[PDB]
Protein backbone atom coordinates (compact mmCIF):
# COMPACT_ATOMS: atom_id res chain seq x y z
CA UNK A 1 0.00 0.00 0.00
CA UNK A 2 2.45 2.62 -1.45
CA UNK A 3 1.94 6.02 0.18
CA UNK A 4 4.22 9.03 -1.42
CA UNK A 5 4.39 12.74 0.15
CA UNK A 6 3.42 15.37 -1.74
CA UNK A 7 5.96 18.15 -2.75
CA UNK A 8 4.70 21.60 -2.34
CA UNK A 9 6.06 24.43 -4.46
CA UNK A 10 3.96 27.71 -4.05
CA UNK A 11 4.71 30.95 -6.41
CA UNK A 12 4.00 33.68 -9.02
CA UNK A 13 3.04 33.15 -12.42
CA UNK A 14 5.20 36.14 -13.30
CA UNK A 15 8.00 37.91 -11.18
CA UNK A 16 5.67 39.51 -8.30
CA UNK A 17 5.16 43.21 -8.55
CA UNK A 18 3.08 45.09 -6.36
CA UNK A 19 -0.21 46.58 -7.68
CA UNK A 20 0.23 44.42 -11.11
CA UNK A 21 -2.41 41.33 -11.53
CA UNK A 22 -0.80 37.56 -11.75
CA UNK A 23 -1.20 34.07 -10.75
CA UNK A 24 -0.54 32.12 -7.41
CA UNK A 25 -0.07 28.88 -8.08
CA UNK A 26 0.54 25.67 -5.74
CA UNK A 27 1.92 22.82 -7.46
CA UNK A 28 1.73 19.44 -5.72
CA UNK A 29 3.87 16.46 -7.05
CA UNK A 30 5.27 13.54 -6.42
CA UNK A 31 2.12 12.09 -4.12
CA UNK A 32 0.10 9.07 -4.07
CA UNK A 33 -2.46 8.08 -3.61
CA UNK A 34 -4.63 10.84 -5.76
CA UNK A 35 -6.79 11.75 -2.61
CA UNK A 36 -5.55 15.37 -1.63
CA UNK A 37 -6.44 18.67 -0.48
CA UNK A 38 -5.49 22.19 -1.38
CA UNK A 39 -6.03 25.49 -0.53
CA UNK A 40 -4.25 28.93 -1.42
CA UNK A 41 -4.45 31.26 1.67
CA UNK A 42 -4.40 35.07 1.79
CA UNK A 43 -3.56 36.28 5.31
CA UNK A 44 -4.45 33.32 6.79
CA UNK A 45 -8.04 33.02 4.75
CA UNK A 46 -8.52 30.03 2.33
CA UNK A 47 -8.93 31.43 -0.82
CA UNK A 48 -12.43 30.60 -2.99
CA UNK A 49 -12.33 30.48 -6.71
CA UNK A 50 -9.33 28.45 -6.96
CA UNK A 51 -8.92 26.68 -10.06
CA UNK A 52 -7.11 23.26 -10.77
CA UNK A 53 -5.08 21.30 -13.43
CA UNK A 54 -6.89 17.71 -14.47
CA UNK A 55 -4.87 14.76 -12.66
CA UNK A 56 -1.80 13.33 -14.43
CA UNK A 57 0.82 11.24 -13.26
CA UNK A 58 4.86 10.96 -13.51
CA UNK A 59 6.95 8.40 -15.25
CA UNK A 60 6.86 6.69 -11.61
CA UNK A 61 3.11 6.81 -11.37
CA UNK A 62 3.32 9.60 -8.57
CA UNK A 63 0.63 12.21 -9.68
CA UNK A 64 1.17 15.67 -10.37
CA UNK A 65 -1.43 19.01 -10.15
CA UNK A 66 -1.42 22.51 -10.16
CA UNK A 67 -4.17 25.19 -8.54
CA UNK A 68 -4.46 28.29 -9.57
CA UNK A 69 -5.68 31.77 -8.41
CA UNK A 70 -5.30 35.19 -10.46
CA UNK A 71 -3.86 37.54 -7.63
CA UNK A 72 -2.51 41.23 -7.36
CA UNK A 73 0.67 40.88 -4.87
CA UNK A 74 0.99 44.02 -2.60
CA UNK A 75 3.24 45.08 0.11
CA UNK A 76 1.34 43.47 2.76
CA UNK A 77 -0.43 41.22 1.90
CA UNK A 78 0.69 37.23 2.64
CA UNK A 79 -0.07 34.07 0.90
CA UNK A 80 0.77 30.39 1.63
CA UNK A 81 -0.47 26.97 -0.10
CA UNK A 82 -2.02 24.64 2.78
CA UNK A 83 -1.76 21.31 1.99
CA UNK A 84 -3.25 17.35 3.49
CA UNK A 85 -2.36 13.87 2.34
CA UNK A 86 -2.38 10.88 4.28
CA UNK A 87 1.39 10.96 4.22
CA UNK A 88 1.04 13.81 6.55
CA UNK A 89 0.09 14.03 10.33
CA UNK A 90 -0.76 17.59 9.89
CA UNK A 91 -1.52 19.86 7.10
CA UNK A 92 1.75 21.47 5.96
CA UNK A 93 1.74 25.06 4.75
CA UNK A 94 4.04 26.71 2.97
CA UNK A 95 4.27 30.75 2.88
CA UNK A 96 4.44 32.15 -0.57
CA UNK A 97 8.21 33.80 -0.93
CA UNK A 98 8.39 36.08 -4.04
CA UNK A 99 12.22 34.91 -4.30
CA UNK A 100 11.49 31.16 -4.58
CA UNK B 1 -6.73 10.00 -30.94
CA UNK B 2 -7.09 7.15 -28.41
CA UNK B 3 -6.00 3.55 -29.39
CA UNK B 4 -9.74 1.74 -30.17
CA UNK B 5 -7.91 -1.82 -29.67
CA UNK B 6 -6.11 -4.06 -27.48
CA UNK B 7 -7.30 -2.08 -24.11
CA UNK B 8 -8.68 -5.54 -22.78
CA UNK B 9 -9.63 -5.94 -19.17
CA UNK B 10 -6.64 -7.44 -17.20
CA UNK C 1 13.97 18.18 -31.34
CA UNK C 2 11.85 14.68 -29.96
CA UNK C 3 8.08 14.68 -29.71
CA UNK C 4 5.45 12.58 -27.96
CA UNK C 5 2.06 11.87 -27.74
CA UNK C 6 1.08 10.68 -24.17
CA UNK C 7 -2.68 9.16 -22.94
CA UNK C 8 -2.82 9.43 -19.36
CA UNK C 9 -5.75 6.80 -17.49
CA UNK C 10 -6.42 7.36 -13.53
CA UNK C 11 -9.16 5.65 -11.77
CA UNK C 12 -9.78 5.41 -8.00
CA UNK C 13 -12.58 3.02 -6.69
CA UNK C 14 -14.95 4.63 -3.86
CA UNK C 15 -16.58 1.75 -1.75
CA UNK C 16 -20.37 2.51 -0.38
CA UNK C 17 -19.78 5.96 -2.70
CA UNK C 18 -21.29 4.88 -6.09
CA UNK C 19 -18.92 4.27 -9.67
CA UNK C 20 -15.44 4.67 -9.55
CA UNK C 21 -13.91 7.84 -10.81
CA UNK C 22 -11.91 7.94 -13.89
CA UNK C 23 -9.78 10.73 -15.39
CA UNK C 24 -8.38 10.16 -18.60
CA UNK C 25 -5.83 13.23 -20.28
CA UNK C 26 -3.80 13.33 -23.28
CA UNK C 27 -0.63 15.52 -24.26
CA UNK C 28 1.28 16.43 -26.87
CA UNK C 29 4.75 16.47 -25.21
CA UNK C 30 4.54 18.72 -22.15
CA UNK C 31 1.33 20.58 -23.37
CA UNK C 32 -2.26 19.02 -22.68
CA UNK C 33 -4.99 18.77 -25.39
CA UNK C 34 -7.92 16.67 -24.03
CA UNK C 35 -9.44 15.36 -20.69
CA UNK C 36 -12.50 13.39 -19.75
CA UNK C 37 -14.05 13.48 -16.54
CA UNK C 38 -16.37 10.62 -15.43
CA UNK C 39 -17.89 12.73 -12.45
CA UNK C 40 -18.45 15.96 -14.86
CA UNK C 41 -21.51 16.72 -16.52
CA UNK C 42 -20.85 16.74 -20.07
CA UNK C 43 -19.51 13.02 -20.15
CA UNK C 44 -17.70 14.19 -23.13
CA UNK C 45 -13.90 14.06 -24.25
CA UNK C 46 -12.82 18.38 -23.96
CA UNK C 47 -10.78 19.89 -25.91
CA UNK C 48 -7.71 21.78 -23.48
CA UNK C 49 -5.83 23.10 -26.19
CA UNK C 50 -6.79 25.80 -28.50
CA UNK C 51 -5.43 23.65 -32.01
CA UNK C 52 -7.37 20.66 -30.97
CA UNK C 53 -10.79 22.71 -31.03
CA UNK C 54 -10.52 23.33 -34.55
CA UNK C 55 -11.43 18.80 -34.95
CA UNK C 56 -15.06 18.64 -36.23
CA UNK C 57 -18.25 16.38 -34.37
CA UNK C 58 -16.42 12.84 -36.11
CA UNK C 59 -13.36 13.55 -33.78
CA UNK C 60 -15.22 14.18 -30.53
CA UNK C 61 -17.89 11.72 -30.78
CA UNK C 62 -15.56 9.10 -31.65
CA UNK C 63 -13.07 9.78 -28.89
CA UNK C 64 -15.49 10.33 -26.45
CA UNK C 65 -16.69 6.51 -27.49
CA UNK C 66 -13.65 5.28 -26.78
CA UNK C 67 -12.67 6.95 -24.03
CA UNK C 68 -15.96 5.57 -22.33
CA UNK C 69 -15.11 2.44 -23.18
CA UNK C 70 -11.32 2.89 -21.74
CA UNK C 71 -13.41 3.83 -18.42
CA UNK C 72 -15.86 0.81 -18.18
CA UNK C 73 -12.48 -2.16 -18.73
CA UNK C 74 -10.92 -0.26 -15.93
CA UNK C 75 -14.04 -0.37 -14.09
CA UNK C 76 -13.81 -4.00 -14.27
CA UNK C 77 -10.42 -4.23 -13.81
CA UNK C 78 -10.92 -2.46 -10.21
CA UNK C 79 -12.86 -5.79 -9.54
CA UNK C 80 -10.79 -7.78 -11.31
CA UNK C 81 -7.35 -6.89 -9.42
CA UNK C 82 -9.53 -7.01 -5.52
CA UNK C 83 -9.92 -10.56 -6.44
CA UNK C 84 -6.49 -11.56 -7.90
CA UNK C 85 -5.28 -10.01 -4.19
CA UNK C 86 -8.02 -10.83 -2.08
CA UNK C 87 -8.16 -7.53 -0.56
CA UNK C 88 -11.29 -6.53 1.21
CA UNK C 89 -14.68 -5.06 -0.58
CA UNK C 90 -14.79 -1.49 1.72
CA UNK C 91 -11.19 -0.13 0.76
CA UNK C 92 -10.34 1.80 -1.90
CA UNK C 93 -7.21 1.22 -4.94
CA UNK C 94 -5.99 2.68 -7.49
CA UNK C 95 -5.24 1.86 -10.91
CA UNK C 96 -3.20 3.59 -14.19
CA UNK C 97 -2.76 3.12 -17.43
CA UNK C 98 0.00 5.46 -20.05
CA UNK C 99 0.54 4.56 -23.29
CA UNK C 100 2.04 6.45 -26.33
CA UNK C 101 4.63 7.07 -28.85
CA UNK C 102 7.98 8.72 -29.06
CA UNK C 103 9.10 10.21 -32.83
CA UNK C 104 12.78 12.08 -33.14
CA UNK C 105 13.47 15.21 -35.16
CA UNK C 106 12.15 13.61 -38.40
CA UNK C 107 9.27 12.95 -36.69
CA UNK C 108 10.08 9.39 -37.27
CA UNK C 109 8.75 6.30 -34.93
CA UNK C 110 11.70 6.08 -31.79
CA UNK C 111 9.38 4.01 -29.14
CA UNK C 112 6.50 2.98 -28.05
CA UNK C 113 4.82 1.85 -24.37
CA UNK C 114 1.79 0.75 -22.88
CA UNK C 115 1.80 0.12 -19.12
CA UNK C 116 0.49 -0.02 -16.40
CA UNK C 117 -0.13 -0.23 -12.45
CA UNK C 118 -2.08 -0.97 -9.62
CA UNK C 119 -2.08 1.13 -6.73
CA UNK C 120 1.20 2.53 -7.49
CA UNK C 121 3.23 -0.15 -8.00
CA UNK C 122 4.30 -1.47 -12.08
CA UNK C 123 2.28 -4.22 -12.36
CA UNK C 124 2.00 -4.88 -16.42
CA UNK C 125 4.17 -3.42 -19.00
CA UNK C 126 4.95 -4.07 -22.58
CA UNK C 127 8.66 -4.39 -23.51
CA UNK C 128 10.60 -2.21 -26.18
CA UNK C 129 10.10 -4.95 -28.96
CA UNK C 130 6.27 -4.38 -28.32
CA UNK C 131 6.07 -8.40 -29.02
CA UNK C 132 6.83 -9.60 -25.12
CA UNK C 133 5.68 -8.20 -21.65
CA UNK C 134 7.31 -7.37 -18.21
CA UNK C 135 4.90 -9.60 -15.12
CA UNK C 136 6.55 -8.59 -11.49
CA UNK C 137 3.94 -10.59 -10.50
CA UNK C 138 2.15 -14.17 -10.19
CA UNK C 139 -1.20 -11.92 -10.75
CA UNK C 140 0.23 -9.77 -13.07
CA UNK C 141 1.44 -13.35 -14.80
CA UNK C 142 -2.50 -14.38 -14.97
CA UNK C 143 -3.02 -10.80 -16.94
CA UNK C 144 -0.12 -12.05 -19.45
CA UNK C 145 -1.66 -14.90 -20.34
CA UNK C 146 -4.71 -13.83 -21.63
CA UNK C 147 -2.99 -10.87 -23.52
CA UNK C 148 -0.84 -13.25 -24.98
CA UNK C 149 -3.85 -15.33 -26.09
CA UNK C 150 -6.11 -12.49 -27.25
CA UNK C 151 -2.78 -11.07 -29.08
CA UNK C 152 -3.26 -7.61 -27.40
CA UNK C 153 0.57 -6.76 -28.19
CA UNK C 154 0.05 -7.31 -32.04
CA UNK C 155 -3.07 -4.72 -31.88
CA UNK C 156 -1.30 -2.22 -29.78
CA UNK C 157 1.95 -2.66 -31.98
CA UNK C 158 0.14 -1.48 -34.78
CA UNK C 159 -1.58 1.68 -33.39
CA UNK C 160 1.74 2.40 -31.28
CA UNK C 161 4.00 2.69 -34.30
CA UNK C 162 1.47 3.42 -36.78
CA UNK C 163 -1.77 5.47 -36.16
CA UNK C 164 0.04 6.62 -33.04
CA UNK C 165 2.68 8.17 -34.79
CA UNK C 166 0.20 9.39 -37.32
CA UNK C 167 -2.17 11.52 -35.07
CA UNK C 168 1.16 12.91 -33.37
CA UNK C 169 2.25 14.50 -36.70
CA UNK C 170 -1.42 15.64 -37.31
CA UNK C 171 -1.32 17.36 -34.23
CA UNK C 172 1.91 18.95 -34.39
CA UNK C 173 1.18 20.64 -37.76
CA UNK C 174 -2.48 21.84 -36.73
CA UNK C 175 -0.79 23.71 -33.74
CA UNK C 176 3.08 24.10 -35.13
CA UNK C 177 2.52 27.84 -33.20
CA UNK C 178 2.54 26.03 -30.15
CA UNK C 179 4.14 22.44 -30.70
CA UNK C 180 6.89 23.45 -32.33
CA UNK C 181 7.87 26.60 -30.92
CA UNK C 182 11.51 26.57 -28.65
CA UNK C 183 10.75 29.72 -26.37
CA UNK C 184 14.52 30.08 -24.97
CA UNK C 185 14.88 30.74 -20.44
CA UNK C 186 14.94 34.09 -19.44
CA UNK C 187 17.30 33.82 -16.88
CA UNK C 188 18.61 36.10 -13.47
CA UNK C 189 20.45 35.54 -10.64
CA UNK C 190 19.19 36.76 -7.19
CA UNK C 191 21.35 37.72 -4.28
CA UNK C 192 20.25 37.30 -0.43
CA UNK C 193 22.39 37.67 3.10
CA UNK C 194 21.52 35.16 5.17
CA UNK C 195 24.04 35.94 7.82
CA UNK C 196 26.91 38.32 7.98
CA UNK C 197 29.03 35.52 6.46
CA UNK C 198 26.94 33.55 3.90
CA UNK C 199 24.64 34.35 1.53
CA UNK C 200 22.15 32.62 -1.35
CA UNK C 201 23.21 32.66 -4.51
CA UNK C 202 19.86 31.70 -6.69
CA UNK C 203 19.84 31.02 -10.63
CA UNK C 204 16.64 31.47 -12.12
CA UNK C 205 14.92 30.02 -15.79
CA UNK C 206 11.68 31.35 -16.75
CA UNK C 207 9.22 31.13 -19.42
CA UNK C 208 10.70 27.94 -21.23
CA UNK C 209 9.28 26.07 -23.63
CA UNK C 210 9.84 22.52 -23.68
CA UNK C 211 10.07 21.51 -20.08
CA UNK C 212 13.62 19.98 -20.50
CA UNK C 213 15.93 21.53 -19.13
CA UNK C 214 19.62 21.10 -17.36
CA UNK C 215 20.29 24.41 -14.55
CA UNK C 216 23.81 23.64 -12.54
CA UNK C 217 25.53 25.67 -10.21
CA UNK C 218 29.94 25.14 -10.29
CA UNK C 219 32.54 26.51 -7.79
CA UNK C 220 35.64 27.11 -9.77
CA UNK C 221 33.86 25.60 -13.03
CA UNK C 222 33.32 22.07 -10.48
CA UNK C 223 30.13 20.08 -9.85
CA UNK C 224 28.44 21.59 -6.87
CA UNK C 225 25.59 18.69 -7.09
CA UNK C 226 25.45 17.81 -3.39
CA UNK C 227 25.10 21.55 -2.24
CA UNK C 228 23.21 22.30 -5.18
CA UNK C 229 19.31 22.74 -4.15
CA UNK C 230 17.61 22.46 -6.89
CA UNK C 231 13.69 22.65 -7.49
CA UNK C 232 11.70 20.15 -9.60
CA UNK C 233 10.74 22.12 -12.85
CA UNK C 234 6.92 23.54 -12.37
CA UNK C 235 4.45 24.68 -14.83
CA UNK C 236 3.76 28.95 -14.82
CA UNK C 237 0.18 27.99 -15.60
CA UNK C 238 0.58 29.64 -19.44
CA UNK C 239 2.13 26.78 -21.58
CA UNK C 240 5.95 27.41 -19.89
CA UNK C 241 7.60 26.11 -16.92
CA UNK C 242 10.09 28.01 -14.35
CA UNK C 243 13.01 26.25 -12.62
CA UNK C 244 15.53 27.30 -10.22
CA UNK C 245 18.66 26.77 -8.37
CA UNK C 246 20.28 28.17 -5.33
CA UNK C 247 23.92 27.71 -3.57
CA UNK C 248 25.01 29.00 -0.09
CA UNK C 249 28.10 30.86 -0.61
CA UNK C 250 30.66 31.98 2.32
CA UNK C 251 30.55 36.27 1.50
CA UNK C 252 32.85 37.45 -0.97
CA UNK C 253 33.32 34.24 -2.68
CA UNK C 254 30.27 34.88 -4.91
CA UNK C 255 32.80 35.42 -8.00
CA UNK C 256 33.71 32.09 -7.87
CA UNK C 257 30.42 30.26 -8.83
CA UNK C 258 28.80 29.71 -12.13
CA UNK C 259 24.97 29.12 -13.14
CA UNK C 260 25.16 27.08 -16.35
CA UNK C 261 21.44 26.65 -18.53
CA UNK C 262 21.06 24.34 -21.43
CA UNK C 263 18.23 23.87 -23.34
CA UNK C 264 16.93 23.25 -26.69
CA UNK C 265 15.57 27.03 -27.22
CA UNK C 266 19.34 27.98 -26.62
CA UNK C 267 22.09 28.60 -29.48
CA UNK C 268 24.79 27.76 -26.93
CA UNK C 269 24.43 26.65 -23.58
CA UNK C 270 24.31 29.51 -20.90
CA UNK C 271 27.18 30.46 -18.43
CA UNK C 272 26.28 32.84 -15.43
CA UNK C 273 28.46 34.33 -12.59
CA UNK C 274 27.69 37.51 -9.75
CA UNK C 275 29.61 40.21 -10.64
Amino acid sequence: MIQRTPKIQVYSRHPAENGKSNFLNCYVSGFHPSDIEVDLLKNGERIEKVEHSDLSFSKDWSFYLLYYTEFTPTEKDEYACRVNHVTLSQPKIVKWDRDM
Amino acid sequence: ALAGIGILTV
Amino acid sequence: GSHSMRYFFTSVSRPGRGEPRFIAVGYVDDTQFVRFDSDAASQRMEPRAPWIEQEGPEYWDGETRKVKAHSQTHRVDLGTLRGYYNQSEAGSHTVQRMYGCDVGSDWRFLRGYHQYAYDGKDYIALKEDLRSWTAADMAAQTTKHKWEAAHVAEQLRAYLEGTCVEWLRRYLENGKETLQRTDAPKTHMTHHAVSDHEATLRCWALSFYPAEITLTWQRDGEDQTQDTELVETRPAGDGTFQKWAAVVVPSGQEQRYTCHVQHEGLPKPLTLRWE
